[PDB]
DNA sequence: TCTCTTCCGCATCGCTGTCTGCGAG
DNA sequence: CTCGCAGACAGCGATGCGGAAGAGA
């Protein structure tokens, strides 16, 4: 089949975070269509922007404000 | 209070700029914050003045920052400074003048010292003063009258309410002057403690004692020095100077053993006079001139054993000329502070290195023990070679995908175990121990989590110390670690984060931690902060590793707990990866091992 | 001559003030549109003052020589587009280093502070130091604290881009390089290397003696904050799966590699991703069979 | 003479 | 048959983080 | 209505105390 979307390359730990979001449907839909590799994933383009902030929120939680 | 466009505090309508500001090294903002240039020619004099009047906020290498507070100024007047002297010198050093708000603020926090005094004589507490007006004003206050026992004027007060009395007296702008005139007290017999000639105190130790013994009387307060600086000798020297019965309160049975060793090493007091009061054993505390105990032993709330109750009866019915409170930062605790009222002490000398807490009870030390008599600079002792030069590093250990899969989902307090037992973090710790052991370095591995402590220790086959380990068994471990060449690395828990004197401990690895505790981070770094035998000041004698797991709450805690150390000028290098790990036979190198670990961690809950 | 350098610095600074959101700055419609068409500014509304583009922030942090050169290069490129021959103005610049178009060029140069007639725009002109083609003031601490000995609002504005301003004094400004401030600057368009370079060049003489002058932790932490934002490398593409023809999958892989459209591939799973630009070409190739 | 490790000696940041 | 030492629960407490009511514009 | 306190609860771990059990005489 032919699927059009966006390829995400990230650390293996970050990949598990993306997959956890996909399974939990935290974004309201399964944004992952086909896992590619332990470092790369393919997601629907329409939810990349909302996905970006979700990762950013995770980064804020794992950081301290000074 | 004006704010610029960039959320900045605009203070130019507040103060002008002086002509020869280049020579003047000091900025004094109306907020009370003071900024000092460490590179100025007159930095030494400015630093000595500022630390007396303002407690440091941050002291990097170039520009220091101090904050002016009521307690800090109350400490300045105690050591001997006057409002005119403080404001005169501050204006002379200030390169923009002293804003009117600060000028009146300094005056307000200086006309309250010496008005009221607390005197302990014949086991009775009296609030004495030479001004009847202030005494009457105190009586008007309800709680002050409530704690009353049920020319110079003195009214007796009950012992159990001293803390409330002291606390209120601070609120009334009439702090109690807890100063001991040991040289003019023949009621209590003098002890045979003497400072042997072999003891040659360091410049900062002498300065700290001078602040405590500036006048004939002995001032009660907190002396702050970097870990490994030699606070024990300051405590021993204070006991030597007072020459009265001394009570020393350590943090654990290991601390009192070290305290007893310090007294024997630095003083001529015979071992028969030194006594310990701990659950493990006691050297007949009924007869003893120097008593060494712990907060837990004295601060115990439940009914005591008969053997311990007899000692407590003797301690309660005694007058101590000097109560040395090691690790003062733990005093403001609910039951540890009770120890102060339990024991009748004339001069309470507080010794600590990290005068910080995650709560707001640290300020209670002002009315529990006294003002901060002295506070040495970590970098100045570092450069002078009095403490080891530590290269603080933060090792980033990428979180394992299978472990992280569980961490991102699980949130029922199981994260702490999950990211503490990170296979990547274990491998980094294992590699670091292997690398540094080959360098003849002595490693201390700290793990707040006992499950992680045991997991690493048995897996690496190294001795470990934590709660259940008996005093004798852990003391043996320390002795082997100090002297046994075979024993090069030990694992320690929350028990040994303070008071553990390991002079030769070059390396320290931190794999688990309790929240964002700045005190724990700074105290843990203190184990490897002692001056080394063949040390060189500018050669990075010691190393401090704080292993953390990326994309985890530990990263947030890691920055939180580093706040105190950076305020001292310590820079935490970030180590994303370690070279040579691949070519090393480290554990958890297969997914099977990691999967087994995750199941065990999940089972532990 | 001594006044020329002050004139050039002041005239260039006011242009920089206008670049940042400074209400007190030189007003000039020709300069405003010139910056807008220079690729470092955009208005979209003549009535309202223009904002700063992503490249605008990067331009601000550049050193004055490079900062001036980039503007001059943009001016030369736009000269031909607006109808001004590049050769005529280029010759004038070469003469400075050693007609109506010349008069317009000279007027713009004066506005930039590079030239100054001083005689009510007479024929004779005196080029400034910058026409041919400074001690630092920032102390960087190990606790992400900047103490900039600045009197000018421009330098404060530049430092405020990537840091939080805490206190202000006539000869000192206290700022903190927090992650939020750095991350905000990175989002605006700044890059970490520019921030370290900006602090490095404007480094207090006290910091010069120590090597590295900027503490490694501060420089590193800034880079890590930059690297944090780009943890995920999004790349648009088209994925191909269900490669029943395993033998032909390699042939398609080779064809994709030859065309240069392949972005990522996984031989073990027999899949690859190609940019949408070449998606049609590979689709046509597959249709051809 | 027991030089410092590479990771401590020089930055390991990719940037 | 007694006495000393080891080991395991009870109870409490220190330190920190996180929370569900309370209070303020 | 929204936003920020704010002391209490919970987790962990550590300590003192008591009791039971094993080794020694
Ligand atoms: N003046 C001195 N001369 C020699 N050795 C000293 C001196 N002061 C301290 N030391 C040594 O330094 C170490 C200080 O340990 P300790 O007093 O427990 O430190 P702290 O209480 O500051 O953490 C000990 O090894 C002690 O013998
Ligand atoms: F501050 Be020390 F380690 F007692
Ligand atoms: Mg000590």
């Amino acid at each position: 089949n032919v699927l059009k979307g966006v390829l995400i390359e990230c650390d293996p730990a970050m990949k598990q975070f993306l997959l956890y979001l996909d399974e939990s449907n935290a974004l309201g839909k399964k944004f992952i269509i086909q896992d590619i590799d332990d470092t790369h994933v393919f997601v629907i383009a329409e939810l990349v922007n909302v996905l970006q902030e979700r990762v950013g929120e995770l980064m804020d939680q794992n950081a301290f404000s000074l | 209070t004006k704010v610029d466009e960039y959320g900045a505090k605009d203070y130019r309508l507040q103060m002008p700029l002086k002509d020869d500001h280049t020579s003047r090294p000091l900025w004094v903002a109306p907020d009370g914050h003071i900024f000092l240039e460490a590179f100025s020619p007159v930095y030494k004099y400015a630093q000595d003045f500022l630390v007396a009047i303002a407690e440091p906020v941050c002291r990097p290498t170039h520009v220091h920052e101090y904050k002016l507070t009521a307690y800090s100024l109350y400490a300045a007047v105690s050591v001997g400074l006057q409002t005119s002297d403080i404001t005169e010198y501050l204006r002379k050093l200030s390169k923009t003048g002293v804003p009117d708000g600060i000028m009146q603020f300094i005056k307000l926090c200086t006309v309250s010292y010496g008005k009221v005094k607390l005197v302990l004589k014949h086991n009775r507490y009296f609030v004495e003063s030479c001004h009847p007006d202030v005494i009457q004003h105190l009586l008007q206050d309800p709680v002050i009258r409530e704690c009353r026992l049920r020319q110079t004027v003195s009214f007796e007060v009950k012992q159990e309410m001293i803390e409330e009395l002291q606390k209120r007296c601070i609120h009334l702008e009439y702090p109690l002057l807890a100063e001991y005139d040991f040289r003019n007290d023949s009621v209590n017999p003098d002890i045979n403690i003497d400072l042997k000639p072999t003891a040659v105190l360091r410049p900062y130790q002498e300065k700290s004692l001078r602040k405590m013994f500036g006048n004939g009387r002995a001032r009660s307060g907190v002396i702050v020095l970097p870990c490994g600086a030699g606070k024990s000798l300051v405590g021993v020297t204070a006991a030597c100077t007072v020459r009265k019965r001394c009570l020393v309160l350590g943090n654990s049975a290991v601390s009192v053993e070290q305290w007893k060793a310090q007294f024997k090493m630095w003083s001529t007091i015979d071992d028969s006079q030194i006594c310990r009061f701990t659950s493990d054993a006691k050297d007949k505390p009924i007869g003893c001139s120097v008593a060494i105990s712990t907060y837990s032993m004295l601060g115990h709330t439940t009914k005591r054993s008969w053997e311990a109750e007899r000692v407590m009866e003797w301690l309660k019915t005694q007058e101590w000329g000097l109560m040395i409170l090691d690790e003062v930062h733990t005093i403001p605790a609910k039951m540890f502070r009770r120890v102060l009222t339990i024991v009748q002490a004339h001069c309470k000398l507080g010794l600590t290195a990290t005068l910080v807490r995650e709560d707001d009870k640290i300020v209670d030390l002002n009315f529990l023990i006294g003002p901060k008599l002295y506070e040495a600079n970590w970098m100045e002792l570092q450069n002078n070679g009095y403490i080891a030069k530590v290269q603080c590093a933060e090792v980033w250990c990428p979180m394992s995908p299978e472990f992280y899969r569980e961490y991102v989902a699980i949130k029922t307090k199981k994260r702490i175990l999950l990211y503490t037992m990170n296979p990547n973090k274990f491998r980094a710790c294992q590699f670091l121990i292997k690398f540094h052991e080959r360098r003849n370095d002595k490693i201390i591995v700290f793990a707040d989590n006992v499950f992680a402590l045991k997991e690493y220790a048995i897996r690496l086959n190294k001795p470990y110390i934590y709660g259940p380990t008996s005093q004798g068994e852990r003391m043996q471990i320390l002795q082997n670690f100090k002297h046994n060449p075979k024993i090069n690395t030990i694992f320690i828990s929350k028990v040994g984060d303070t008071s553990f004197d390991l002079p030769e401990a070059n390396v320290l690895i931190q794999i688990s931690s309790h929240g964002g505790s700045r005190r724990q981070e700074a105290q843990r770094l203190g184990r490897v902060l002692r001056a080394k035998k063949g040390m060189v000041a500018e050669e990075y004698n010691a190393f401090f590793y704080s292993l953390v797991s990326q994309d985890t709450q530990e990263m947030a805690y890691s920055t939180k707990r580093q706040r105190f150390l950076v305020d001292q000028g310590y820079s935490f290098k970030v180590i994303t990866k370690l070279a040579g790990m691949e070519e090393e036979d480290l554990a958890f190198s297969t997914k099977e091992e990691q999967q087994q670990l995750l199941q065990k961690v999940l089972a532990a809950t | 001559v001594p006044s020329l350098d002050k004139y050039a610095e002041e005239r260039w600074e006011v242009v920089l003030h206008f670049m940042v959101g400074s209400p007190s700055a030189a007003v000039s419609q020709d300069l405003a549109q010139l910056l807008s068409q220079a690729g470092l500014m955009k208005s979209t509304e003549p009535g309202e003052p223009p904002c700063i583009t992503s490249a605008g922030f990067q331009f601000l942090l550049l050193d004055t020589p490079a900062q001036l050169w980039y503007f001059m290069l943009q001016y030369l490129q736009t000269a031909q587009s607006r109808g001004m021959d590049l050769v005529e103005i280029l010759s004038f610049l070469f003469q400075l280093s050693f007609s109506d178009s010349l008069l317009n060029f000279l007027q713009h140069l004066r506005e930039f502070g590079l030239v100054f007639q001083r005689k009510r725009k007479s024929r004779r002109y005196y080029p400034t130091r910058l026409a041919i083609n400074q001690p630092g003031f920032i102390v960087v601490e190990t606790n992400y604290r900047l103490y900039a000995y600045t009197e000018s609002e421009l330098q404060i504005a530049l430092i405020a881009l990537f840091s939080e301003m805490l206190y202000r004094f006539p000869n000192m400004v206290v700022a903190q390089v927090t992650r939020e401030s750095v991350q905000q600057a990175i989002a605006s368009g700044i890059t970490a290397q520019q921030i370290i370079h900006f602090l490095r060049t404007r480094a207090h003489p006290v910091m010069l003696k120590q090597t590295p002058v900027l503490p490694p932790t501060i420089t590193d932490q800034i880079r890590l904050w930059e690297l944090e934002r780009d943890r995920l490398r999004f790349t648009e593409g088209v994925l191909y799966n269900q490669f029943l023809s395993q033998v032909d999958f390699e042939l398609l892989l080779a064809h994709a590699r030859e065309l240069g459209v392949l972005v990522f591939e996984n031989s073990a799973k027999r899949l690859m991703v190609v940019t949408p630009a070449g998606h049609s070409d590979v689709k046509r190739f597959w249709k051809r069979q | 003479a027991k030089e410092r490790p590479i990771w401590l000696r020089e930055s390991t940041v990719q940037g």
